[PDB]
């Protein structure tokens, strides 16, 4: 077939990565292993580690936008009451 | 015709082939490179090179002898081959310089030079001998954390901290008399041999070698020392095979001989009776492969070891030879069985009968150490031709269908797909 343009990923055997030497990789068949090894230790401790490291980046913007939405919604519910109709006309024009 | 007699201590085993010339007397111990811990390792190879050193070999060569040694994974041997009229010289040399005092061999000049040469040749073996080192890594990951996992030559990191205290401790703990077998091949008669072992008093020690705590158990594993400097891709996978003195031993050797060994550049090995060579010969998927069947004392391996210059189609070679392995359980014929029967008889005859009387000494010493008496070439041939196709199918369903494999690779092996595909391509869904 037509040999098209080279990319940054080949196939198995010539993957285009750097040449490596001296990196031994030991593994064990799963039939010799126990699956669910340490699911309660890693369910209590490692999940708390990940939640501890990555919750401020999620909860500070969620806190900002939720407080903005709650303040705006309760201001609108204040304005369309009876104690804000002069403020309703003043905000209109 | 292979006679064995137990003396006061030692066991004498001999075979008298009167047409051979060089009679060869030596002692074969039953403590190889799997009877130690991984920290004093290589002390067996160090003992072999101490026995084969310049001092000992000059003393043996001035009298007319030629030393030999062979370290394996449960037996180690020390063989003094000689002329047929001169074997009392062999016996009293092996007495005076190996069995009694070894203070001429074990002082820190000969030991230092021998240790330096052993270090140089072990690192030269580790760098420049690629199929044997991946068979060794296959043994090191198949039986790992268990005493059959050890390198035979020894590793470099556990060889630079060895002194004469290690060698003296090993000679006190494993060079025993309930562990040794003295052998005679060539053309010595049996009774002059034991007459000369019982005239001059020859006994090493009295005790018994320490028994191991952990028996050899297979652990299905994987390893890859991928060095993409190398031009080839040497991988080798193997399952747990049957050990020595097992009833399914000769059917394991026959099932290895079913698939045989191959060499892609010789025009007489490209025409064999293997069904795999119609799959691996249209894109030239490999250069050679050999199906071994090693049987040690406690367990053993069964698999093939290849070399591939076409490093992109490695997984196709693996997949094709594993489908051929599943053909042993499901639909092996009888003409393959009879071809492998005749070829296995030819191979065992080429192994047991040969010109060199030191290989026969090593084989006789091993199979008299483990069994007790040597079974002849006739009884082995009878046990070979008593094998039906259903015995091969039963053994292949026992030890080859969906069993755990262990893989050891080197070279350019990114094209080798990783483990679970190779493990679960040992069992197909019936086509
Ligand atoms: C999306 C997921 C895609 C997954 C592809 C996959 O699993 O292939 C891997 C694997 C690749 O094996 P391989 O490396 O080519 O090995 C070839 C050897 O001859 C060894 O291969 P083999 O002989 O073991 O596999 C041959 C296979 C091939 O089967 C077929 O092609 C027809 C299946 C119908 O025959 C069968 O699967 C017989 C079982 C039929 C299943 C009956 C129950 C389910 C009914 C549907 O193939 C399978 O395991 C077959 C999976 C089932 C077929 C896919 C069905 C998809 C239907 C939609
Ligand atoms: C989940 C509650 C776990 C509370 C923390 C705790 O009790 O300590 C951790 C243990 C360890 O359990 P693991 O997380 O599965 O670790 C396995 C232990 N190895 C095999 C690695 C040695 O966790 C346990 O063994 C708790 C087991 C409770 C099983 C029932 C849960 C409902
Ligand atoms: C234009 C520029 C404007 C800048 C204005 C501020 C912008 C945001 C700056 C970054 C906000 C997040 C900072 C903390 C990051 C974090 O998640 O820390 C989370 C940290 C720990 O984290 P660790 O990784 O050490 O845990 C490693 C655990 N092994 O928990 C705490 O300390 C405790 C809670 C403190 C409150
Ligand atoms: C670029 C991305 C594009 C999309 C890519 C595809 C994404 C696919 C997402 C859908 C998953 C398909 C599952 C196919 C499973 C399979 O086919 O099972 C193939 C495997 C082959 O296993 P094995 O013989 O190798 O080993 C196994 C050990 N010898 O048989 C199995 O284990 C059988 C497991 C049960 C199969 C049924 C599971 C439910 C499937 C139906 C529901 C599917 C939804």
């Amino acid at each position: 077939g037509p040999p098209s343009g080279k990319t940054y990923m080949g196939w198995w055997g010539h993957m285009g990565g750097p040449k490596q030497k001296g990196i031994t990789s030991y593994a064990v068949s799963p039939y010799a292993q126990k699956p669910l090894q340490g699911i309660f230790h890693n369910a209590v401790f490692n999940s708390f580690r990940r939640f501890k490291s990555q919750f401020l980046y999620v909860l500070i913007p969620a806190g900002i936008y939720w407080y903005w939405w709650k303040n705006g919604n309760e201001y609108n519910e204040f304005l369309y009451s009876k104690a804000g109709r002069e403020e309703l006309e003043r905000v209109n024009v | 015709a292979e006679v064995t007699q137990l003396s006061n201590g030692i066991v004498v085993a001999t075979e008298h082939n009167p047409s051979a010339h060089t009679a060869s007397v030596g002692v074969v111990f039953g403590s190889g490179a799997a009877n130690e811990n991984p920290y004093n390792n290589g002390v067996s190879n160090l003992w072999k090179n101490i026995f084969l050193s310049k001092e000992n070999s000059a003393v043996a060569a001035k009298e007319g002898l030629a030393l030999s040694s062979n370290i394996s994974r449960d037996f180690q041997s020390y063989i003094v081959s000689s002329l047929p009229g001169s074997t009392d010289k062999s016996l009293d040399f092996l007495n005076q310089s190996f069995i009694q005092q070894k203070a001429n061999l074990l002082s820190s000049s000969n030991f230092e030079a021998t240790k330096k040469s052993v270090l140089k040749q072990v690192q030269d073996f580790e760098e420049n001998d690629h199929p044997n080192r991946v068979l060794e890594h296959l043994h090191s990951t198949a039986f790992q954390n268990t005493p059959l996992s050890l390198p035979t030559r020894g590793t470099l990191e556990s060889l630079e901290n060895l002194v004469v205290a290690d060698l003296e401790s090993f000679a006190n703990n494993h060079f025993l008399n309930s562990n040794a077998v003295v052998v005679g091949t060539g053309n010595i008669k049996h009774e002059d041999l034991v007459n000369s072992i019982e005239s001059k008093n020859l006994s090493l020690q009295t005790g018994t070698k320490p028994v191991l705590k952990k028996k050899a158990a297979f652990l299905g594993s994987e390893v890859r020392l991928r060095d993409d400097t190398l031009p080839k891709a040497w991988i080798s996978l193997a399952v747990e095979g049957e050990p020595v003195n097992s009833p399914n031993y000769f059917v394991a050797k026959l099932a290895a001989q079913i698939f045989g060994s191959y060499n892609a550049f010789e025009p007489a090995s490209r025409l064999q009776g293997i069904k795999l060579l119609d799959n691996i010969q249209e894109y030239q998927l490999c250069d050679n492969f050999n199906h071994f069947s090693l049987s040690y004392k406690d367990s053993g391996l069964w698999g093939f070891s290849t070399a591939t210059r076409n490093v992109t189609m490695i997984d196709d070679l693996i997949h094709f030879t594993l489908k051929q392995w599943n053909r042993l359980t499901i639909s092996v014929t009888d003409t393959e069985v009879e071809r492998a029967k005749s070829l296995l008889k030819l191979q065992l005859g080429q192994l047991y009968e040969s010109g060199n009387p030191v290989n026969d000494a090593n084989l006789l010493g091993a199979e008299v150490l483990i069994k007790g008496s040597k079974l002849s070439l006739g009884e082995a041939f009878k046990k070979i031709d008593a094998i039906t196709v259903k015995d091969v199918k039963a053994w292949a369903g026992k030890r080859l269908w969906d069993q755990d494999i262990a893989i050891a690779g080197t070279g350019q092996i990114e094209g080798l797909l990783d483990y679970m595909r190779i493990r679960s391509d040992m069992s197909m869904m019936r086509w």
